[PDB]
């Protein structure tokens, strides 16, 4: 039982190390995506008026 | 309303077992019933003055749709009774189990008997386990 | 769509079926508790902390207080 | 007074459902 | 006796006493606030705010399928003839 | 501790009303939410409900439960087992006022909470983990077969197997009482009885192994679960009639010997434990049809439970290991002989139920026919053969002889002495 | 007793 | 699926496209299997005006029905003779088809006395109902 | 606050408690600096627990409050439960919350 | 007196910053302000001579008052039921001291008139009172609240009579209204407005042909 606690630490480890290490990525790819998207519909608004 | 009639005249012929368009006064109740809508007591016998109206002892195809016509109830709609089912549908898993439908709407309702309602259990559980897919209970109210 | 702790503890949800072997005086039983066995002795059939709330849980269930 | 008793006297198998209110001062009168 | 009608459904899925005993703790109504009566059992309005408010969610909507509980049996026999 | 010391000198021994004057002030010296204080909170939470004139309905009981509730969420919020220590001394609050089906839910969310104490994980990587397997290694094992999980699911410790035990008691007891007090039709309907029999002894079944794992199979605490667990087979036969349990008889005699063995050699054999875990076999060997170890073994009962009383009365007490016991550590003894031992004490002189010679009828037929809680434990005693309510709670000598020789008459008896006899 | 107890 | 392919290309042609309501229809049972008219109404619908080969591919397949047995098709004649006497009248087989159901032109529905044998009995004559359940259902009479 | 008292002084050293106290108790990002930068590199060197398994979000805001309060040598007039019925803040504890 | 659940140190609490009565000086009557709850065992306090709780903090006041006394003498009685509507019916304190202490803020606030329970309440003084009437009972609230269906109605005589008219329309049971008050304050004058709006709403046989 003591072996599954040494490799459960070893877990809660790389889960919190990979969220951290994930979270600047995945924030920037988001926003990025947020930036394509935002300005492809202010694309398509002037289509309309045009 | 060329759909509506074709219903009138299925239901008018399905009930009936003489066959050249003339039904007895016996099923007339219950042909509207697969309709769908509610009937006092008192219509049945209103219906008979128009049936011995020419001496016909029997229902006419026309009659049947002029008489329908005077009296038309809300016709309780497919998508209704999904939703119908649904809200007794708390677990969320599209099961309608046999004994939560027994309590809630015997001490509930207007016109109600116990057993009305314990048929209608018995032959929507055809499976016998307690439980009533109403999506597939309620494709058991439109097929059609 | 049973788990296969609950299955190897109770394969018959409503009686016993005895599965203790406590003096030590299907024959392969055992829960996911232990990964060490190489003979049936060793098989434990411990219930584990989420086993004990699973199909614990599935008594309310088999009854429905009276039809 | 008893006019006004024979008013409750009339019908009323319960008594008369009654709200009441009050009507005071603010400060000691 | 009105208080088996007004608070019939609830939590429950013998005795005309007995029943509404049994009413009381299924609903987490407390002892404290219950009076010793034969009929006329008085109440002190708090606890019976307490139950109005998932009562009235406990009516809800029902007519819509009560229109088609009355009239289901014929609709069915004719669909098998339908199909 | 040392004033919560001194409520403990008080609560045992029915000076009540000085126990509530020195808990008061015991808990000024605890700041204001400060989970620590729950032994004090509790504690005078014991003397509302035992020790005051007031039933066991009052809104004190409540009021105490949720302001001590109440703490453990303001200080160490749903993460601190005092969380648990509350869920038994609320189902300890409800066992004394009866609803036996209601104190199932308590230890019910008592097991649930202590699921969230100990944890689990989830594992959502799982299928992927099997992608990276698939293809890197070499196996048949990545394709036909889901990964395992890397460290398994979690063992059931000491303290929430002995929420099973409880839980098994209320279940147990609650169909128990139904049955001595059947005169009401509308209690424990025969689905019911099946049920909630089967499920008290499967509650049984897991606090056993559970603690044979942990403390291994040998403490007091394993034989107690062992021995219990013959007891709830022996009525779950009983209630159900099912002539197809006799595997099931098989392992309650099987229980009860390794429970017997252990015993005699941790209590001796003038103790209450140790006179039915043969007892208890004795009924179950003349279930079987083993009429003459059954017989030879109740025969040793009345031996050994005859020279217990030649002891002195003041030296015969029995406090029974119990999760109450440990958790609730200072009552009075008497407060927890009720829950199987009385049980075994109805059950034993009822069971076999032969009758119907005469003296039943004769003695019936023709005699028709003519016509015209502040309860502390004994401290002080009066006389060496006084009557200690730890003897209420074995059979007496006068009624257990009783079924002996009703077994030899009936189904005993060598083809020799009953050809002299009649 | 002769394809199950096979855990050698 | 060979005959799949062989029935197609003979009614599409070089177009490989079947735009007409009543030839698909047609294709149906000419693999065996007999759609209803919502059926192919939906069918249509979804492919919008062309019908290819892949859709019409696995239109075979998704009518593959097992609910064409005797015992189903026999109820409805059993109803409607409540002496159970296995007859029933050619009036009475006129109204199942044409009313019941859904309804019939005057055309199609002549051609089915001219091959089942209904044309020459009058109005009010008695047809034994199995023949017409073991011919529909191409069991051997 | 300290506007606000006119009775009640104060020193430096309540002013380095209650910096202290808020960047492990708040809801500010600079608390999340604290957690992220500091608290868990120090608890490396100390007591040889990683800075992975130290994390604000898995730990109870009122049961740590209440272990400073004993390891700190401090006491507060608010409590545990205090806090928890208390509003987010980016600086939740102020100086008039000290006893002595 | 109080209940003993308020004198409790387990059941009734005690954060910083809260209200307080003080059981001295009895014929209670004193208030204070929590500072900290267990000084020494014993509880400290400030006795006094729109804060919210939320925040808690001491009342900043120079020159203070502290004092010490045991938690059998101190009661929590603010929060800075208790007849949280204006239906002041709930009434968390048994002692009449909750309906004077409530009427109180409601003087302070201008409010006045206050449905209690059954009963209700209105404590307008002597100065301008037509001009109180006049804004209570003008041809504009009027038809007012009889428009709304009670709920977010202010409790008043119109909800008063309202009630003994709902069981007109329904109940058809007896019903029954009284004003009380001293001499010539005004008590006659709040029947009388009262009076105008039992015939006013709901057409009561607005006048019909010769058939009926």
């Amino acid at each position: 039982q003591r072996c599954y606690a040494i490799l459960e630490e070893a877990i809660t480890q790389l889960h919190s190390c990979t969220e951290d290490k994930m979270g600047a990525v995945l924030s920037r790819q988001l926003e990025l995506q947020r930036e394509i998207d935002t300005m492809d519909w202010s694309e398509s608004f002037l289509q309309y008026l045009r | 309303t060329e759909e509506q009639i074709a219903e009138f005249k299925e239901a008018f012929s399905l009930f009936d077992k003489d066959g050249d368009g003339t039904i007895t006064t016996k099923e007339l109740g219950t042909v509207m019933r697969s309709l769908g809508q509610n009937p006092t007591e008192a219509e049945l016998q209103d219906m008979i003055n128009e049936v011995d109206a020419d001496g016909n002892g029997t229902i006419d195809f026309p009659e049947f749709l002029t008489l329908m016509a005077r009296k038309m109830k809300d016709t309780d709609t497919e998508e209704e009774l999904i939703e119908a089912f649904k809200v007794f549908d708390r677990d969320g898993n599209g099961f309608i189990s046999a004994a939560e439908l027994r309590h809630v709407m015997t001490n509930l309702g207007e016109k109600l008997t116990d057993e009305e309602v314990d048929e209608m259990i018995r032959e929507a559980d055809v499976d016998g386990d307690g439980q009533i897919n109403y999506e597939e209970f309620v494709k058991m109210m439109m097929a059609k | 769509r049973r788990g296969r702790e609950e299955r190897s503890l109770l394969p018959r949800p409503t009686q016993f079926d005895p599965v203790t072997r406590y003096p030590h005086d299907d024959e392969w039983v055992s829960s996911g508790i232990s990964r060490l066995a190489n003979c049936v002795a060793d098989l434990t059939t411990a219930p584990s902390a989420v086993g004990v709330l699973e199909m614990l849980g599935e008594q309310g269930k088999t009854g429905k207080p009276v039809a | 007074q008893q006019l006004m008793n024979s008013l409750l006297l009339s019908d009323s198998p319960d008594p008369p459902e009654c709200h009441f209110i009050a009507s005071v001062n603010s400060t000691r009168i | 006796a009105e208080f088996l009608r007004l608070y019939a459904v609830l939590v429950v899925p013998r005795k005309p006493k007995e029943a509404v005993i049994y009413l009381l703790q299924t609903i987490k109504f407390p002892t404290s606030d219950y009076q010793l009566g034969r009929s006329l059992v008085f109440f002190r309005k708090r606890t019976f705010l307490v139950l109005e408010m998932q009562r009235a969610a406990y009516l809800r909507r029902v007519m819509p399928a009560v229109a088609t509980l009355c009239r289901a049996w014929p609709t069915f026999r004719a669909r098998l003839f339908r199909t | 501790d040392a004033v919560l010391d001194i409520v403990g000198g008080a609560i045992r021994f029915g000076v009540w009303k000085v126990a509530r004057y020195l808990a008061e002030r015991c808990l000024n010296f605890y700041p204001e939410s400060h989970a620590a204080a729950t032994q004090n909170r509790l504690l005078v939470f014991l003397i509302e409900l035992h020790g005051s004139g007031l039933p066991t309905s009052n809104p004190r009981l409540v009021n105490l439960i949720g302001a001590c509730g109440r703490a453990i969420k303001d200080h160490w919020e749903d993460t601190h087992p005092v969380r648990l220590d509350l869920l038994t001394y609320q189902a300890w609050h409800m066992h004394v006022s009866g609803d036996l089906s209601e104190c199932a839910w308590v230890l019910r969310s008592a097991l649930t909470v202590a699921a969230a104490m100990i944890g689990n994980r989830n594992y959502t990587d799982r299928n992927e983990v099997r992608k990276l397997l698939m293809l890197t290694s070499l196996s048949l094992k990545p394709f036909r077969q889901q990964l395992e999980a890397t460290t398994p699911r979690q063992v059931t410790n000491l303290r929430m197997a002995g929420l099973l035990r409880l839980l098994a008691r209320a279940k147990l007891l609650w169909l128990l009482d139904l049955d001595q007090k059947r005169k009401c039709p509308t209690f424990s309907s025969p689905g019911n009885r099946s049920d909630v029999a089967t499920e008290a002894c499967n509650c049984l079944q897991w606090a056993l192994d559970a603690y044979d794992f942990h403390l291994g199979s040998e403490t007091p605490l394993t034989v107690g679960t062992a021995y219990e667990l013959a007891m709830a087979i022996f009525l779950l036969r009983k209630a159900t009639r099912s002539d197809e349990a006799l595997l099931l008889v098989e392992t309650a005699a099987r229980l009860a010997e390794a429970s017997l063995r252990v015993r005699t050699q941790l209590f001796g054999r003038q103790h209450v434990t140790t006179l039915n875990t043969a007892l208890l076999l004795g009924l179950l060997l003349a279930d079987q049809g083993k009429h003459r170890r059954a017989m030879s073994l109740i025969e040793a009962v009345i031996r050994n439970s005859f020279i217990r009383s030649l002891r002195s009365p003041a030296r015969r007490r029995y406090r029974p290991e119990d999760s109450f016991s440990q958790t609730l550590w200072c009552l009075p003894d008497a407060f927890f002989y009720d829950t199987f031992h009385t049980h075994g004490r109805i059950i034993q002189p009822d069971a076999l139920h032969d009758a119907l010679l005469a003296h039943h009828k004769r003695r019936i037929e023709a005699a028709a026919m003519t016509r015209r809680e502040q309860t502390r434990d004994s401290y002080a005693f009066l006389t060496h053969q006084d009557e200690v309510p730890s003897d209420h709670l074995i059979p007496s000598i006068q009624d257990l002889e009783e079924t002996l020789i009703r077994i030899y008459i009936n189904h005993g008896i060598d083809s020799a002495l009953e050809r002299r006899l009649c | 007793q002769e394809d199950k107890q096979r855990f050698v | 699926a060979l005959k799949v392919e062989s029935a197609f290309c003979e009614i599409s042609g070089a177009s490989r496209t079947i735009q007409r309501k009543e030839a698909v229809a047609n294709l149906a049972r000419y693999l065996g299997l007999a759609p209803s008219e919502q059926e192919v109404d939906t069918f249509f619908h979804r492919v919008n005006g062309r019908c290819d080969l892949a859709a019409f591919g696995r239109f075979c397949s998704l009518l593959v029905h097992d609910e064409d047995k005797a015992a189903n098709f026999r109820e409805l004649f059993l109803v409607y003779d409540k002496e159970h006497t296995g007859k029933l009248k050619k009036r009475v087989v006129k109204m199942i088809f044409c009313n019941l159901g859904e309804p019939l032109s005057a055309a199609e529905w002549r051609s089915f006395e001219g091959i089942f044998d209904l044309a020459d009995k009058k109005d009010d004559d008695l047809v034994p109902y199995e023949p017409i359940v073991r011919k529909l259902l191409d069991l051997p009479q | 606050d300290l506007m606000s008292q006119t009775f009640r002084h104060f020193s430096w050293t309540d002013i380095v408690l209650l910096n202290l106290f808020n960047l492990t108790l708040g809801d500010s990002s600079e608390s999340d600096e604290f957690w992220s930068s500091f608290l868990a590199t120090r608890c490396s060197q100390y007591f040889d627990v990683e800075a992975g398994s130290i994390a604000k979000s898995r730990i109870s805001r009122p049961a740590l409050y209440v272990a400073m309060q004993h390891h700190c040598g401090i006491s507060f007039l608010p409590d545990a439960g205090a806090l928890n019925t208390m509003r987010p803040s980016a600086h939740p504890l102020q100086p008039s919350h000290l006893r002595l | 007196q109080v209940d003993e659940s308020l004198l409790r140190r387990s059941t009734s609490f005690l954060r910083c910053g809260g209200h307080v009565i003080l059981r001295s000086h009895v014929e209670r009557h004193r208030s204070a302000q929590v500072i900290d709850s267990n000084f020494l065992g014993r509880v400290l306090i400030q006795s006094t001579d729109f804060h919210d709780r939320f925040a808690y903090k001491p009342d900043p006041r120079a020159h203070p008052n502290l004092s010490v006394d045991a938690r059998q003498e101190v009661v929590p009685v603010g929060c800075l039921l208790e007849g949280k509507l204006g239906d002041l019916l709930y009434l968390s304190a048994s002692t009449p001291a909750a309906v004077v202490d409530t009427l109180r803020g409601r003087f302070y606030h201008d409010e006045y008139f206050t449905k209690c329970g059954n009963m209700l309440i209105s404590v307008f003084p002597p100065k301008n009172r037509e001009r109180i009437f006049d804004t209570e009972f003008s041809e504009e609230n009027r038809w007012q609240y009889y428009a709304g269906e009670i709920q977010d109605l202010r409790p008043h005589p119109f909800l008063l009579a309202r009630r003994a008219l709902e069981n007109v329309w329904l109940k058809r049971r007896n019903q029954f209204i009284l004003t009380f008050g001293e001499l010539d304050a005004a008590q006659d004058n709040i029947q009388k407005e009262l009076f105008r709006y039992i015939y006013t709403f709901a057409p009561r046989d607005g006048a019909k042909d010769q058939d009926g």
